[PDB]
Parts: structure tokens; C-alpha cells; sequence
């Protein structure tokens, strides 16, 4: 018979970095592997459509990288804009929202964001090449802007519907009625959620910059890449059992046929090279894709509505999230709601009244030692048990547990207040 | 076309010298040649006007085929309509 | 091969702690500190979530412990008496084992 | 042939992960994401590799 | 208007089998090719790091 | 959009007047008094 209820609560604000694109890359497969030789070119040849099955899956990752990126952001059906004062119940969006001040028109956090992570292919400029994205960072940034100005005054009609303009207080007081916390919990401790909020903000911004190692999941991407084009070009002095590792070098000092029977050791070294740098970029397109799925899946259920599965949008009660672009990838602020300064109180499935049991309709029954009161689960608000709050089926004698406490019905003492005497 | 990587400078020096590899060669007429993000794109004519996306290029810009007769436009790319929320307490 | 980062030991306490919380806090320790409630007060509240009156459960709950305990014991019998009924770890297994 | 299956084994353990947060820490709406049925709750067990 | 609604029901548990890991193996690249062998081992520093 | 009438039925109450930020001032109607008005409260 002991159940323990907050009475107090802590908003928090998490953060949940994904990838969602890689670096977009091409080879010239015969400057690769018979550059500026003609005799090469032609042994090479004799092996077939290699080259252009190469071609086709690198160019299909690069096409499958801007899908990605186009499904995790390009999600809000327009560009939608906050209004130009930014004041939105006391809560200070002024972090997350696009500061006009700067350049590409980004937020603080982006900007750190940008900062943390590290056009003309200057290095490995060997036949390997890089193709842009193609949205730019400004249009990423464009579309977090957006998705930003649709929750902050929309919360998530815009995502399902037309955006409908909603006071943020009121929009905070229906995802917590999501979570299952009334209204009025809400407001009548809005600046103390509002100042939380805030603070929560400004530890994220804190917890960033401090913290080299916040954003490794995309730097392990980046470095993946570097490392995968790093060895495909170091393999290019190998050998491979020929005389030496430059073409060029091969047909200075040798006749036909001893070249060619060098070249086509040469050939089998760098084509074997290339294939397994072609089949490491599919393994991680794929595992991008996945990645890219699950941001985009976020983006849907926790910026443009709201979620009731657990940790799916960060740990705790799921409140709202915010998205921030990144280098290559997402990240996403969580903004939960976080049980705080629990009390145990004694409990009861069932109140006897006369004969009859009382069940709660929306709370539990609670007893504050002395006197038993109903309350909702989530947060302590201790009310008067009646006839109103909790409905009544089957006898006393059913209920495992049951207790002895009046059940209050205000009809009857409204009766007995209009005189019942007549004369 | 579009020459990936390189300055409409330098591909416009190596077809004067006639050094450029592809024995082929487009107009580039005035007008027609407009640097990218991705490389030089020649054979359209960049238009300030913002449409949506459909031969995606690179580095937000994309082209078009349209009537302004008819010709191959690139354009940078729009992401939407604006909608300003009527925000108020 | 190497060893796994954690025993069977540490794997074996994780889900311990797991049920624990499961069977005297519900979903309360998943997301904020843990709190009890009586068990049948947490099934109420499942039943709750399927969209079931609470009396529904505290009327019937003798019939509910009596089936779930039932329903427990056929999942002892069910996987001790079916070989294949793990099948998907025993592939890993196999598959491992296999290209090695 | 490894990394295509350890691909496959990160899929499940992601499957595994989302499973245990929304069936044991939970409660999930989801049709037959927590087995057949209503779901009313679940209990993890180890075991080997699973 | 005809509607069927339960009068009793039943508690059910099933089992979900989900692998979450797999075995961790490693290799001696240099003598699974060329054990023991200083000569293969030479050559073998011919095809770069594989 | 569908209006209804401001009840005792349809809202419930918490805390005073004051504490909520931009609270309005309207009429909410409890069905019950207007009832009992009705049945004579004369008496006589
Ligand atoms: C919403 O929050 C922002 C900050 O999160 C408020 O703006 C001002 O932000 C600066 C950040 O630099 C705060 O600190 C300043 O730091 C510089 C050094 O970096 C220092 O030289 C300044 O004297 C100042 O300490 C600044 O305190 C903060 N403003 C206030 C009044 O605290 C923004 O005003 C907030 N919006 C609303 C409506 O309150
Ligand atoms: C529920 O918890 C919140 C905090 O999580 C409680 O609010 C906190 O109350 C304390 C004491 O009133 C505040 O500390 C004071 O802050 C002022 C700031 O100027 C300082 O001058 C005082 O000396 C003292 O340190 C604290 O700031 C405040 N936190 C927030 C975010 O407002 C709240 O009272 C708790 N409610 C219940 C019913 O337990
Ligand atoms: C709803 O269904 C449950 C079963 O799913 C019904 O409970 C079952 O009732 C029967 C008959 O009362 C029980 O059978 C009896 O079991 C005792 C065990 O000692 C045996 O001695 C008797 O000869 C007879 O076989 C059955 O065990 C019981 N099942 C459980 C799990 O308790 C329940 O009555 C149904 N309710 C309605 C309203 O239909
Ligand atoms: C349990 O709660 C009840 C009411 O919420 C408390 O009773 C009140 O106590 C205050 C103490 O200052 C009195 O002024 C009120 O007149 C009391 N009201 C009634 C109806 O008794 C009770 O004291 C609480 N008990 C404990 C142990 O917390
Ligand atoms: C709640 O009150 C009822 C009476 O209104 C109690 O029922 C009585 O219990 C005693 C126990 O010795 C019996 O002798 C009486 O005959 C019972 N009377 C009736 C009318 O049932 C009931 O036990 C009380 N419950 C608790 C938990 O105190
Ligand atoms: C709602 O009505 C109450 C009165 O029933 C208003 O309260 C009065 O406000 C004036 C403001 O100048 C004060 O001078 C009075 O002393 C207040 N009286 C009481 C009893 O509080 C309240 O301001 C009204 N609210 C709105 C928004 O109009
Ligand atoms: C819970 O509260 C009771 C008193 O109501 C106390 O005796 C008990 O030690 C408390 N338990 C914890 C874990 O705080
Ligand atoms: C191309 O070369 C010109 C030379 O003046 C330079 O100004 C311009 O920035 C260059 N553009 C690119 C993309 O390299
Ligand atoms: C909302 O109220 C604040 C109170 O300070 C005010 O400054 C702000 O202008 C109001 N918003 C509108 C749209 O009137």
C-alpha cells in the first residue's frame, strides 16, 4: 500500500546528434588506374565493364546522399517565419532561432555546431573527386528555420495540416496534457518552467563547447571518408609485384609486350583497390541510410508532433524537440518533462462509501497519514474524493484492499443546504 | 554541360588553345557560361528568378527547361513559399 | 575471438535491474526517478492504457495472476520442449562459426 | 562477409533497443510492435549473443 | 447494426528472440598469409595495406 | 470548431483567479443552480 508521487518537476533538454549524409565522392576509373597511358587503357579494357560498375554505385551513393538529406530536412511544406518580436510566453528561443546579425543566418548552437566539426579538391586530386551537396548549409539552415517557426507558434498542425497559430503557454499546456499532467500545472508555474527551459538551453550551449568529443558521431564520418580516399590513394605507390609502382617509369625503359606484362600487374593491384573501396563506400551508404531514416523518422514524430515512446525523443516525458543542422548530419535538442522530489504516500485501489466501491476516473487515491485525497499520477495535487472524480462499480466486499473513507457527493449537500423543512 | 571541379576561366583558356580533351564543343556564347559551386555550367542561362528543383546540379543550383521559344535555365533553387504565423499572445 | 566487454554476469544483473524496476516502479523509473506502486495498482493502469476500466482488473484479479502464472509456466514448457525455438541466436552461431 | 553481417546485427540490436525501451520501460500503442495483442507490459532475458 | 464485444479475456505472453550481438574475431593478417615466413611476409608488404 | 457554453460540466477549477497569466473574466454556468432556481425556492 505505498505509492511514491512527484511533487515537484525539472524540464530538460537533451541532445541527440545523427548522421544523415556522407561526402559525395566520384572516381575516373581509367585515370585511377592507367592515368595519361594509352597501352594501359587498352589492356584495361580486356576486363570489362568494371569501371562503369564502379561509375554506377558510387553515383548511386551520391544520389542516395542528397535523398537523405532531403528527406531529413525538406520535410515542412513551407518556409515558415517567426514573428519579429520573439515573445513567446517568457521562453527564450533566441539560441535555436536564426540570429539576422551574421552570415548565413544561423543560430548560436548551429554556429558552434559548425565550429566543432572540420571547395577545390586540392588534396588526392588524383582521378578522386568530390561533388557539393546539393542544398547548401543556407538552405539547410533554412529548412531548421523553418521547422523552428512552425513548433515555436504552430506546435504540430503545421506537420499534419495547415499551420495554426496556438499562444506557446497553450501549446505547452497541451503536450502536457500529452504527457499526463494537467493544464493548470502549467500555468500557474509557467516562469518557473520558463526560466528552466532557459537554463536547460544554456547548459546545452555550455555542455557543447566544453566538450571536444559532443559531436563525435559525425567527425567519426568525416574521418571514415578521409581515411577510405587517404588509403585508395596511398595504394597507388604499391607495387603489386611490378618493377615499379609509375606507369610512365614502365614504358620509358621497356618494350610492348614487357610492359604490358607489368602493367597488368599494376592494373589487378589498382582495380582490386577500387573495388574494395567501392564496396566499404556501399557498406557505409547503407549504414548513412539507416541513420538517415531514423533522423528523418525523429524529425517527423518529435519536432512535428509529439511521442509517447519511451526515449525515442530523449529520456523522460516527451514534451517537444527542436532540430539543429550540423555538418553532414542532425541534431536534436529534447525537451522532456522529468519527475522531481517524489513523496511516499499510502494508497488504496478502492474507497467504501456505503456498500459500494469507488475507483478514481483520473488519479489515484492517496493518504496524507490522516486524510485520503485523490490526485493526478504525475504530479502531487491532493482533491476532495467525490462522486464526481471517481465512478462506482460492483460491491465493497469485491475489491482486494479496499478502505473506509467518505466519498463526498456535493449534490446531496447542495440539497440539504436549499431548506429541506418546506414550511 | 557542366565541367566538375574546374574555373570557367581555365575552360575557357584550354578551348581557346584548343587543349580540351572532348573533340566536342559547345557554343558558349555570351550569357551561356555561369560558375558554380560544383563546377562551370555552360549552355545555360542563370535567371535571378528562384523555381522549384528539377535537374538537380549541385550546391543548391538546378535547371530547367523554359519557355522565355524555349532554353535550358539554372536557377538556385527554392525551398518553399513563405507563411508568416499570425503569432500574437 | 575476444571476450565480450561484459559477462554473461553483467548482462544477467542488467536485466535483473530491469525487471526490478519493471515489477515495483512500471514505466516510472524508464523516464525520472523510480517510483513504487503497488503491482496490481500498476496493472490498473495498463489496463488503463489498453483502453479497460480499472475495476475491471481489481475484480478479476485472481483470474489475472492465476493466468499469467500459467501463461509463464507454458513459455518454461514451450521453449524447453521445441529445439528451433532459438533458432535466430543459433544461425549467429552457426554463421560465425561457419566462415571461420 | 562480415561487415554485411554485422550490418544485419546492428539492425537487430537497434530493433532490440527500441523493443526495450518502449515494451519494458514503457508502454506501447503500437499493433504487434510488444506481441500479439493489447500490450500490457514485457520482461527482458538474457541470453547468448541475444 | 451488429456489434460483438468481449465478455472475458485472456492473459497471453509470448516470446520475442531478437540476436544483439555477434562473436568478436580478429586476425593476424601477416600470418594467416605468411606464417612463420619472413620471405612471404616481404612480398606480401608489396600490395600496401591491405 | 464547434462553440459550447462555458459549464461547470466542461471546465473544472484549480487554484485561484490570480495566479493565471492572462486570465479573462467570463461568466461560467452551473447548470445546477439554475436548475434548483427554477424549482420554487418560496417555499411557501
Ligand atoms: C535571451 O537570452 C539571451 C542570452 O541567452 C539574452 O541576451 C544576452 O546574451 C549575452 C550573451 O553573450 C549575455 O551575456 C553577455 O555576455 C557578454 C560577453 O560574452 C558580456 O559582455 C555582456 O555584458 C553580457 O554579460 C547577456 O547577459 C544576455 N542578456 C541578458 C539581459 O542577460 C536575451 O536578452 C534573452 N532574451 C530575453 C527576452 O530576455
Ligand atoms: C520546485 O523546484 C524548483 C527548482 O527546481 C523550485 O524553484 C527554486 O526555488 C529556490 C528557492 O525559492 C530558488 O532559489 C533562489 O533563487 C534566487 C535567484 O535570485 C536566489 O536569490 C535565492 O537566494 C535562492 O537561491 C531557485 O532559483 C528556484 N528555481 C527556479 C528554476 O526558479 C521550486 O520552488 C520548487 N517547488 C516546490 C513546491 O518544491
Ligand atoms: C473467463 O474465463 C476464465 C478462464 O479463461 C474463467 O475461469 C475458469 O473457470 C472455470 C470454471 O469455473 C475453471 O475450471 C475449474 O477449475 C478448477 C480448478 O481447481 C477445477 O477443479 C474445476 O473442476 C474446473 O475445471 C477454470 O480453472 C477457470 N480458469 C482460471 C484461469 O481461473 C472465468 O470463469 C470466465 N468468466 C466468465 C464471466 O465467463
Ligand atoms: C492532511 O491534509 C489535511 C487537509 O489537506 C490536513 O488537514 C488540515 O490541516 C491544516 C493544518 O494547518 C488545518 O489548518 C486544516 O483545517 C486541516 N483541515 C482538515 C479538513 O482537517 C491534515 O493536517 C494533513 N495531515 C498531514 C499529516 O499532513
Ligand atoms: C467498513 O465499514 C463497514 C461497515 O459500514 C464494515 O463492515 C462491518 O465489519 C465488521 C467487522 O467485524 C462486521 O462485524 C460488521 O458486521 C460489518 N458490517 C457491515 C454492514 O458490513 C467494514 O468491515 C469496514 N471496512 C474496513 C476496512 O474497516
Ligand atoms: C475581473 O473582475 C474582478 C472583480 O470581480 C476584478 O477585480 C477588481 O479589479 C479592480 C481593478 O482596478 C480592482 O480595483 C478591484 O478591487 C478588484 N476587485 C476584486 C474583488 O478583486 C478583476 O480585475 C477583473 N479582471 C479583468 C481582467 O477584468
Ligand atoms: C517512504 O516513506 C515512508 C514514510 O511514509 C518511509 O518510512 C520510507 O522509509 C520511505 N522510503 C524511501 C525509499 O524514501
Ligand atoms: C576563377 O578565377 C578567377 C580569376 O580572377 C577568380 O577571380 C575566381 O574567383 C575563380 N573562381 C573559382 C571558382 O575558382
Ligand atoms: C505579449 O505580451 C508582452 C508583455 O510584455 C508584450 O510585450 C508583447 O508585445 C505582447 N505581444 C503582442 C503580440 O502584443
Amino acid at each position: 500500500n505505498s505509492i511514491a508521487i512527484p511533487t515537484n518537476f525539472t524540464i530538460s533538454v537533451t541532445t541527440e546528434i545523427l548522421p544523415v549524409s556522407m561526402t559525395k565522392t566520384s572516381v575516373d576509373c581509367t585515370m585511377y588506374i592507367c592515368g595519361d597511358s594509352t597501352e594501359c587503357s587498352n589492356l584495361l579494357l580486356q576486363y570489362g565493364s568494371f569501371c562503369t560498375q564502379l561509375k554506377r554505385a558510387l553515383t548511386g551513393i551520391a544520389v542516395e546522399q542528397d535523398k537523405n538529406t532531403q528527406e531529413v530536412f525538406a520535410q515542412v511544406k513551407q518556409i515558415y517565419k517567426t514573428p519579429p518580436i520573439k515573445y513567446f510566453g517568457g521562453f527564450n528561443f533566441s539560441q535555436i532561432l536564426p540570429d539576422p546579425s551574421k552570415p548565413s543566418k544561423r543560430s548560436p548552437i548551429e554556429d558552434l555546431l559548425f565550429n566543432k566539426v572540420t571547395l577545390i579538391c586540392a588534396q588526392k586530386f588524383n582521378g578522386l573527386t568530390v561533388l557539393p551537396p546539393l542544398l547548401t548549409d543556407e538552405m539547410i539552415a533554412q529548412y531548421t528555420s523553418a521547422l523552428l517557426a512552425g513548433t515555436i507558434t504552430s506546435g504540430w498542425t503545421f506537420g499534419a495540416g495547415p499551420a495554426l497559430q496556438i499562444p506557446f503557454p497553450m501549446q505547452m499546456a497541451y503536450r502536457f496534457n500529452g504527457i499526463g499532467v494537467t493544464q493548470n500545472v502549467l500555468y500557474e508555474n509557467q516562469k518557473l518552467i520558463a526560466n528552466q527551459f532557459n537554463s536547460a538551453i544554456g547548459k546545452i550551449q555550455d555542455s557543447l563547447f566544453s566538450t571536444p568529443s559532443a559531436l563525435g558521431k559525425l567527425q567519426d564520418v568525416v574521418n571514415h571518408n578521409a581515411q577510405a580516399l587517404n588509403t585508395l590513394v596511398k595504394q597507388l605507390s604499391s607495387k603489386f609485384g611490378a618493377i615499379s609502382s609509375v606507369l610512365n617509369d614502365i614504358l620509358s625503359r621497356l618494350d610492348p609486350p614487357e610492359a604490358e606484362v607489368q602493367i597488368d600487374r599494376l592494373i589487378t593491384g589498382r582495380l582490386q583497390s577500387l573495388q574494395t573501396y567501392v564496396t566499404q563506400q556501399l557498406i557505409r551508404a547503407a549504414e548513412i541510410r539507416a541513420s538517415a531514416n531514423l533522423a528523418a523518422t525523429k524529425m517527423s514524430e518529435c519536432v512535428l508532433g509529439q511521442s509517447k515512446r519511451v526515449d525515442f525523443c530523449g529520456k523522460g516525458y516527451h514534451l517537444m524537440s527542436f532540430p539543429q543542422s550540423a555538418p553532414h548530419g542532425v541534431v536534436f535538442l529534447h525537451v522532456t518533462y522529468v519527475p522531481a522530489q517524489e513523496k511516499n504516500f499510502t494508497t488504496a485501489p478502492a474507497i467504501c462509501h456505503d456498500g459500494k466501491a469507488h475507483f478514481p476516473r483520473e488519479g489515484v487515491f492517496v493518504s496524507n497519514g490522516t486524510h485520503w485525497f485523490l490526485t493526478q499520477r504525475n504530479f502531487y495535487e491532493p482533491q476532495i474524493i467525490t462522486t464526481d472524480n471517481t465512478f462506482v462499480s460492483g460491491n465493497c466486499d469485491v475489491v482486494i484492499g479496499i478502505v473506509n473513507n467518505t466519498v463526498y457527493d456535493p449534490l446531496q449537500l447542495e440539497l440539504d443546504s436549499f431548506k429541506e423543512e418546506l414550511d | 554541360v557542366l565541367y566538375q571541379g574546374v574555373n570557367c576561366t581555365e575552360v575557357s583558356v584550354a578551348i581557346h588553345a584548343d587543349q580540351l580533351t572532348p573533340t566536342w564543343r559547345v557554343y558558349s556564347t555570351g550569357s551561356n557560361v555561369f560558375q558554380t559551386r560544383a563546377g562551370c555550367l555552360i549552355g545555360a542561362e542563370y535567371v535571378n528568378n528562384s523555381y522549384e528543383c528539377d535537374i538537380p546540379i549541385g550546391a543548391g543550383i538546378c535547371a530547367s527547361y523554359q519557355t522565355q521559344s524555349q532554353s535550358i535555365i539554372a536557377y538556385t533553387m527554392s525551398l518553399g513559399a513563405e507563411n508568416s504565423v499570425a503569432y500574437s499572445n
